[PDB]
């Protein structure tokens, strides 16, 4: 069951194209299994998409498409490539290839996955968080990372020494097109006044660097 | 009292021993003569299974078409993975023959008859017989050509109809020709099929109504395929040694089957077909190349007796079903005729 | 054109108890179903396929069974690991899946209020936060009332997955406003309403 190697995230503007590439074999009997593609937007259910028979290119892709999609092999027959054209906003998700084991005769049965490749379509352009304190009041504190794209930010309290107690939650989509996410943690109520907290927050996406200090 | 039973076949033809043509070659020293009279013995009050998507006659009968190909269509270049391989490609005399396939001693076939089988499940009109009857390996794409018609309606074969991974087969009741030419002295590629275009929508509008009943009356379109290589978007087939790919748009035309007196409908259908030179081996083996077509007209005139499908697949389709040419392997074309034998050991 | 309806569509059990999860089809399928298990941020894993033939590697714990319409998956002896959305298949259709969640003492969240720094109503605009912390089950209820207002459309929560060792859920909620809207009213409030409180749970703050 060993995983199939996808391309990395994209982001894309509405109206692009993007291409997910899904290595499945190496380039070194029985008839091969068809590659699957597959996609899951954020919270929703997993939807297919399309397979594709390595062997000579044949395809069949979902009707709700509208045949904006293609999916295609190198010569070797160990690659294969979706391009998904004309691009709209709820085409975001993460995409899967994915293939029955060769061992088998159950063709839907998807032993191998890939990782999932996430892709983000959005007429949004890249841009820092902003980063304001929750200020305390045990007692709870944080820190509010509001308004960057894309996805991720990653955050530290106290430069990776407070890891107990904190929450980070998921990122949600605000109505303005970019992301806003909070990361809290629990401390005594002795602490303030002498233990400094700091959050710290990295977008790698725009190379920006913020560390907030919370204080009451 | 047998059992269901893997085994070693033989073939038999009426091969000429004289004939250069190659499947005459082939059949020459890897066949036997026909048996003159054949021997058929119904077996009363028998009910047997059959499945014609799991029948090893069909990878024995692919084995011999590889090695017939192997031996017989040399190209002048090939290439397969790193290795290139330039040899001598003569130009060939090549007309498919009808080969029979034979159980040995201690074995048999047995034989579904009934009238309107579709390839799995019981039979009960059975018989046992030594040989198949004589099957023309032809290879094609999208189109199955010059084979057996099925003997009362259209009849369509597949694993799994539900199933879009799955080849669908449509055995035909009635034969319509293809008429492919390439004519002499302009390019010396160009070719075309001539296809009676009352005749196959007639047909066509038949297969569509064959479909509604396995499909709960939903609506049913044809569309060209999808994608994929030029072997299979096209109708591609070999006439006389060459490699012919025919477009099929004008054959799936929904616009003369929806019965709709339509202007064109009747009169010839001419396809826009190719003479290629380097093409990808349908044995799976990469990429050929041959020499250019030889003088002189060139012609081939088939019957359509099957067709080859796939189903667009997603979830809550509701209102309609979408099929396109083409499907599946070139073993499904040996299934489409072997489809009501089976082998089984005499115990 | 098949429909698979899967139930329950969450559940929720002790480590070491039996869960079982079904399938109906609409239609006669045979055995031609595959059920898959996923956790959060992770690519589906296949754990039964043709109804009831157990994947290799795949836990004993699990097992399928079914045929024609009616199929089922079972963990016998739930586990830590276990924590995921089950889903069963057939072709390229997939049930609606179902939450498996560990089941713990029903516990009550506390309720944190966080008023808008002075830093961001620069910028012109206004978040107001509500904490719900470590609770149990994950299904809550957040209200947020302005001046005794109540508040809609205006508002957007998160959740954590459930933690590792207590088995407990986290949960913000955020209200954005315009800086204006935030200095026209005086008095904000979060009330919560779950199962581990006799009452519903107000915050509230008072602007200065
Ligand atoms: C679909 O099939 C499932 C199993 O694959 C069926 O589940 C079972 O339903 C019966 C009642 O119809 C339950 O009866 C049980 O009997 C045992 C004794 O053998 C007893 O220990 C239980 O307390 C119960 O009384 C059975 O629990 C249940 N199995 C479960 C829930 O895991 C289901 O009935 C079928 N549904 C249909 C056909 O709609
Ligand atoms: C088959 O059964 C019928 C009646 O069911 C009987 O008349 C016939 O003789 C049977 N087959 C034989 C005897 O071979
Ligand atoms: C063929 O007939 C059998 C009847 O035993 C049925 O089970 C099967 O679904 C049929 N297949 C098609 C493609 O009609
Ligand atoms: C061929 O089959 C169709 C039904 O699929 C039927 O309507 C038609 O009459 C048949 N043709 C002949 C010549 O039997
Ligand atoms: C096949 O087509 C050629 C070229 O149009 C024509 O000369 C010939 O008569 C046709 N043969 C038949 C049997 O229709
Ligand atoms: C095509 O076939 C139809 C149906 O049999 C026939 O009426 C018509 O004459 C044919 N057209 C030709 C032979 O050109
Ligand atoms: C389809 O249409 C026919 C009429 O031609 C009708 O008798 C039949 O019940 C319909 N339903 C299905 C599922 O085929
Ligand atoms: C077939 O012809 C149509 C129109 O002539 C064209 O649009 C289509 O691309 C062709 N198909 C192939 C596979 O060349
Ligand atoms: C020929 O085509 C017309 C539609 O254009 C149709 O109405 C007619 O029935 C067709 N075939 C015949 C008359 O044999
Ligand atoms: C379908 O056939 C009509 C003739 O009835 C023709 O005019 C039209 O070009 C065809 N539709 C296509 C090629 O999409
Ligand atoms: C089909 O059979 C005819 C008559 O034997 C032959 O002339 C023709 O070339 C065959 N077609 C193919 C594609 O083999
Ligand atoms: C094509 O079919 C006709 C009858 O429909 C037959 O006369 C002819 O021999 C067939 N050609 C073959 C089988 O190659
Ligand atoms: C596929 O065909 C089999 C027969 O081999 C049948 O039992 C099964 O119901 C079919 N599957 C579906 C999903 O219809
Ligand atoms: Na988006
Ligand atoms: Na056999
Ligand atoms: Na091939």
């Amino acid at each position: 069951q060993v995983q199939l190697v996808q391309s990395g995230a994209a982001v894309r503007k509405p109206g692009a194209s993007v291409t997910v590439s899904c290595k499945f074999a190496e380039d070194d009997p029985a008839p091969e299994h068809f590659i699957h593609f597959l996609r899951q937007a954020p919270g929703q259910q997993l939807e297919w998409l399309a397979w594709m028979n390595p062997t000579n290119g044949a395809v069949n892709y979902a009707w709700y498409l509208n045949g904006r999609v293609t999916a295609t092999r190198d010569r070797s027959m160990t690659t294969a490539f979706l391009e998904v054209k004309s691009l709209r906003s709820d085409d975001t998700a993460v995409y899967y290839c994915a293939r029955a084991q060769k061992r088998g005769r159950s063709e839907w049965a998807y032993a191998h996955w890939g990782q999932g490749t996430p892709v983000v379509v959005s007429s949004a352009s890249t841009k820092g968080p902003s980063v304001f304190p929750l200020a305390p009041s045990t007692a709870a504190l944080g820190c509010l990372v509001k308004d960057y794209f894309p996805e991720p930010v990653t955050v530290s309290w106290n430069s990776g020494a407070l890891t107990s107690g904190v929450h980070t939650f998921p990122a949600v989509l605000q109505s303005s097109g970019l992301y806003s996410l909070s990361s809290v943690v629990t401390v005594p109520s002795s602490s303030l006044g002498t233990q400094t907290y700091i959050c710290n927050v990295n977008h790698k996406p725009s190379n920006t660097k913020v560390d907030k200090k919370v204080e009451p | 009292v047998w059992k269901d039973a893997d085994t070693t076949l033989f073939c038999a033809s009426d091969a000429k021993a004289h004939e250069t043509e190659v499947h005459n070659v082939w059949a020459t020293h890897a066949c036997v003569p026909t048996d003159p009279n054949p021997q058929e013995i119904h077996l009363e009050n028998v009910t047997e299974n059959f499945n014609m998507w799991k029948n090893n006659m069909v990878e024995q009968m692919q084995e011999d078409v590889i090695s017939l190909w192997d031996q017989s269509l040399q190209p002048c270049v090939k290439l397969t993975g790193g290795s290139v391989i330039k040899q001598a490609c003569p130009k060939i005399s090549f007309d498919p023959i009808p080969i029979h396939y034979c159980t040995p001693a201690g074995y048999v076939i047995l034989k579904c008859n009934d009238k309107n089988f579709n390839g799995t499940g019981p039979c009960k009109n059975v018989s046992s017989v030594q040989c198949t009857h004589g099957i023309k390996p032809v290879v094609s794409t999208q189109l199955l050509l010059n084979g057996s018609l099925a003997e009362e309606e259209i009849i369509i074969r597949s694993e799994n109809l539900t199933n879009n991974a799955k080849t669908i087969i449509v055995h035909l009741n009635k034969s319509v020709e293809i008429n492919c030419t390439r004519p002499s002295n302009g390019d010396i590629r160009k070719a075309y099929c001539e296809i009676n275009g009352t005749k196959w929508n007639k047909v066509l509008k038949q297969v569509t109504e064959k479909l509604k009943e396995h499909f709960n009356n939903k609506t049913i379109i044809f569309q060209p395929p999808s994608g994929g290589d030029l072997e299979i978007t096209m109708h591609h087939f070999n006439c006389r040694g060459e490699f012919f790919y025919c477009n099929t748009t004008q054959l799936f035309n929904n616009t003369c089957i929806g019965n709709e007196t339509m202007k064109g409908c009747n009169g010839t259908i001419t396809l826009p077909c190719k003479i290629k030179q380097i093409i990808n081996m349908w044995q799976g083996t990469g990429q050929a190349m041959y020499a250019p077509p030889i003088d002189g007209k060139i012609n081939c005139v088939s019957n359509i007796t099957g067709i080859l499908l796939t189903r667009d697949g997603g979830a809550n389709n509701t209102s309609n079903e979408t099929f396109r040419p083409g499907g599946g392997n070139i073993k499904d074309n040996w299934r489409s005729e072997l489809y009501k034998y089976k082998v089984v050991q005499i115990e | 054109d098949i429909q698979m309806t899967q139930s329950p569509s969450s559940l929720s059990a002790s480590l070491g108890d039996r869960v079982t999860i079904t399938c109906q089809a609409s239609r006669g399928i045979g055995k031609d179903l595959n059920w898959y298990q996923q956790k959060a941020g992770k690519a589906p894993k296949l754990l039964v396929s043709d109804a009831s033939t157990l994947e290799g590697g795949v836990p004993s714990r699990f097992s399928g069974s079914g045929f024609h319409q009616n199929f089922s998956l079972t963990i016998s002896s739930l586990q830590a690991e276990d924590v995921a959305t089950y889903f069963c298949q057939q072709y390229e259709t997939f049930g609606q899946g179902t939450k498996v969640d560990i089941k713990r003492t029903v516990a009550a969240p506390s309720v944190f209020i966080f008023p808008p720094s002075d830093e961001q109503l620069k910028s012109g605009t206004a978040s107001v936060v509500c904490l719900l912390n470590n609770f149990y089950p994950r299904e809550a209820k957040v209200q947020w009332k302005v001046d005794n207002a109540l508040q809609s459309g205006n508002s957007q929560e998160s959740v954590t997955e459930q933690d590792s060792k207590d088995s407990t859920y986290s949960l913000s909620s955020t209200l954005t406003l315009s800086k204006a809207d935030y200095e026209k009213h005086k008095v904000y409030a979060c009330e919560v309403t779950h199962q581990g409180l006799s009452s519903p749970v107000t915050k509230s703050f008072n602007r200065g």
